């Protein structure tokens, strides 16, 4: 039941999390490779969390609305100084995508964190549970929390061209404010970058 | 192995048929399969 | 360095990676792998510069659509130097102690 | 069986539960590389074409079950039916090489010509799909050319692949999906 | 005489040096106070070289021009971006001052590290060898490079109101060009922030 | 990393100078015996025509990693497409002997004719250039003839090569020398 | 040893293969490699 999650310096308590999903690995692979002379560093001022603002979950949207993000996103804080001050980089990611409404209700939803893609069909949603999900069921729990390593084509990514991961969600089921219910639901993010490393120095101005 | 059903050893030498591997230092879903709860969850009468 | 014995220069050499158009001042090019060395009883300095790569492995040609310079630049500056007009730094390259070539193709040179 | 749906944990409760008693199920015919070993034939070009895995249909057998891995890896067949003097240059050789005899070249000999060519590419894995639909210039395997290429087929060798993706079948209009079958 | 020094992925070679004046320690002190609560880090990419400019000798000078400047200076860099996304940090310094004229100019120049200070009257001049100096004289080196620690009144500063240490340069002899010599020298500076530590988080923008 | 330049003794510093960590460097596409054993085509003559491995252009692979040793030794090897009955004299005969049935004659069979030919000259070692641009008449490995030659190829064999000589890149008249690359 | 990759011995002799070598009473250039200074030729601070 209670859950209490901490990287870096920030912490985050959830009281009806059903687990962690670890997707498609439980480590990271070798992150000395011989692409990079052995010139990489490891940062770990830049592994604490930071929010976002997905959607407003309503009565009016039917099955398949998704609004999905591709991250890395822009960041305010250190993270995002990085891809501005150095050339190739690679981290995991730690997400927790929490949607506050009430015990009564009815209703579902699904997150899923998606390697590379830009838009999806239809016909596709039918099968998002092969990604790394957790359902969102306002019955039962409020917080997803999947966890995934990094993973891409070659070794170090420059994040100002490829981005890999893909925040998805989905509503699998109808809001349902029957009686008591919340009017609707705001739904919030709250990724973590994780085991950042960093290689390759840029000139400034 | 795939369609491959001789069982003399190829004419020409490894290196030669294919590219030769490279270590540095299925796999994964085999050992979700298995992790699958099976058993009831409550108490059988 | 081929100077007179009165003569004296101090220079640098740095390596700026792609994404970034190349430095154009010293002051600027100081966040780069850089390394200054100075003219003195020893003439030649060797600085090897590394291999930074997404990639696993580098083209040897470039194609007209790629106008990016996909590996990088290589600056080298002079900082500062004493009565050392109209003399010369003769440079040369050499191979690495891990350079490696592969995929061979003969196209197109005799 | 009743267990917490919002997990994502897989729950594979068997006949077992009321009196039944599993067989033993055997799948040799489902695995992964040896699924995709058999000779899927695309479109072929005129006299100049690449050897890119991606353009072989999305509605064959190898190009179905391909396009539902992320990343791949795997050596490679092919076996082309060339009027002339099909070359074969490696990845990344400037367009113009496929003129010259030096590059690995066959002679022709009725009525195939099949080759196995390896796995050349700066990547460690290549991609099906990637997140920049046009893919980057370096995915691909090489060039052939001859003077009229007729026929042109992929046969992947020790495929390996990674990170699933859908599989969609025929959306049927009516309740099921009738069809004829083979019957004496 | 050869001396090569590297700071990170930065080096430098001198093929002058008359040795490296180490200041006032050859060790920092403890740097896990009871003031910061544990809650401090050590940043690595931020111990390269960088660069600046301070003034151009010339013959006209007389005795007891100083041209100082006070550091941590404003930094293109990492390090300049550290005072910016954190309260509290300490750090020691290692420069490195060139002059390169010819083997045929007379003359001197004196460079000392001094603790904080605005302004030097002209009698406290005769006595500025108390700090750690170094001098450069034509006839036989052109680098100076001391090397000092952090020092302050409390463990950790604030560099954007305290700026403990200050460059000082001052020309002891004036410069001859004789007959063959360089008509006049710039003086350049190579500092080097080292042994960084850093805590207390910003909110950014 | 200042050394005397003016001594011509090799100095190869690394990337272990600041921080870097050299990773393993293999190197077998790049050997002397393995890159010049690939049937390299030569302008093929009327009847008669001298096997020289000088004659094959200068701008091949082969033909430009040879112009690049001054001394080498190799055996040959050839597949012509002979429309005759093709003969072969050793070094030295009178080029009148290749006219007769016992000296090594094949036969014509569709399409090429590939023969392993040993190396037979007086000198120890062959040689690019020459100080005596016309080189000697004792340097070459025979002389073929048929009614019409139509294809002829040379690939060496055990080839070892001393004493290397300059190699030429092409001079690009922009900063840097563009051209096309195979894609998808 | 060149473009030689099959793992069955020829079907004809050695002598009749390729002309035998004769002696007498890479190997330079790789022992310039090797010979190569590399070391810093000052003292490190």
């Amino acid at each position: 039941r209670i859950l209490t999650t901490r990287n870096g310096h920030t912490t985050s308590t959830t009281q009806s999390s059903v687990g962690i999903t670890h997707g498609y690995a439980t480590a990271e692979d070798f992150v000395n490779g011989p692409n990079t002379s052995g010139l990489e560093t490891r940062v770990i001022q830049a592994e604490r969390f930071f929010k976002t603002h997905l959607f407003d979950w309503v009565t009016s949207d039917p099955f398949g609305r998704y609004y999905l993000l591709e991250l890395p996103t822009d960041h305010k804080g250190v993270y995002g100084s990085l891809t501005d001050s150095y050339a190739y980089m690679r981290n995991g990611w730690d997400v927790e995508v929490t949607a506050v409404g009430n015990q009564f209700n009815g209703g579902c939803l699904l997150v899923a964190m998606v390697p590379e893609l830009c838009s999806i069909e239809q016909r596709e949603l039918f099968q998002l549970t092969l990604f790394p999900h957790q359902f969102i069921n306002p019955r039962t729990n409020m917080t997803a929390h999947i966890k995934v390593p990094f993973v891409g084509v070659n070794r170090y990514d420059q994040y100002k061209v490829h981005k890999p991961w893909t925040l998805v969600v989905m509503v699998v089921a109808p809001l349902t404010v029957n009686t008591e219910g919340a009017p609707q639901i705001k739904v919030y993010a709250n990724i973590a970058p994780t085991n950042v490393h960093v290689a390759g120095e840029f000139p400034s101005k | 192995s795939g369609n491959t059903g001789s069982i003399i050893n190829n004419y020409y030498m490894q290196q030669y048929q294919n590219s030769m591997d490279t270590q540095l230092g299925n796999d994964w879903f085999s050992k979700l399969a298995s992790s699958a709860f099976s058993g009831l969850f409550g108490a059988l009468l | 360095f081929t100077g007179p014995t009165d003569a004296k220069a101090r220079y640098m050499i740095a390596y700026a990676p792609p994404g970034m158009e190349p430095p154009k001042t010293p002051e600027a090019a100081a966040h780069c792998i850089h390394a200054e060395w100075d003219t003195g009883l020893n003439s030649k300095f060797t600085f090897s510069i590394p291999y930074l790569s997404a990639a696993d492995y580098a083209y040897t040609a470039s194609d007209a659509a790629e106008t990016t310079n996909v590996q990088g630049w290589v600056c080298l500056f002079q900082i500062t130097h004493g009565k050392a007009e109209g003399d010369a730094l003769v440079v040369l390259a050499s191979a690495g102690k891990d350079f490696e070539l592969r995929l061979p193709v003969d196209a197109r040179q005799q | 069986t009743t267990s917490t749906g919002e997990s994502a944990d897989p729950v594979t409760t068997t006949v077992e539960n009321y009196g039944g008693e599993t067989q033993v199920q055997r799948r040799h015919h489902t695995d992964v590389s040896f699924i995709l070993d058999r000779f899927v034939k695309v479109t072929p070009k005129d006299s100049i074409n690449v050897l890119d895995l991606m353009q072989t249909p999305s509605h064959t057998l190898v190009g179905a079950l391909l396009r539902t891995a992320t990343y791949y890896f795997a050596d490679l067949e092919v076996a082309v039916k060339h009027k002339g003097d099909l070359t074969w240059v490696p990845n990344g050789a400037p367009v113009a090489a496929l003129d010259n005899t030096t590059n690995p070249t066959a002679y022709h000999k009725a009525p195939l010509t099949r080759l196995a060519l390896p796995y050349t590419a700066p990547h460690r894995v290549l991609a099906t799909v990637y997140n920049g639909r046009p893919l980057p210039t370096s995915f691909n395997y090489g060039a052939i050319k001859a003077t009229r290429v007729i026929e042109l087929l992929y046969r992947m060798k020790r495929a390996e692949t990674y990170c699933p993706r859908p599989l969609l079948a025929v959306h049927p209009s009516a309740a099921r999906h009738k069809q004829k079958i083979v019957a004496p």
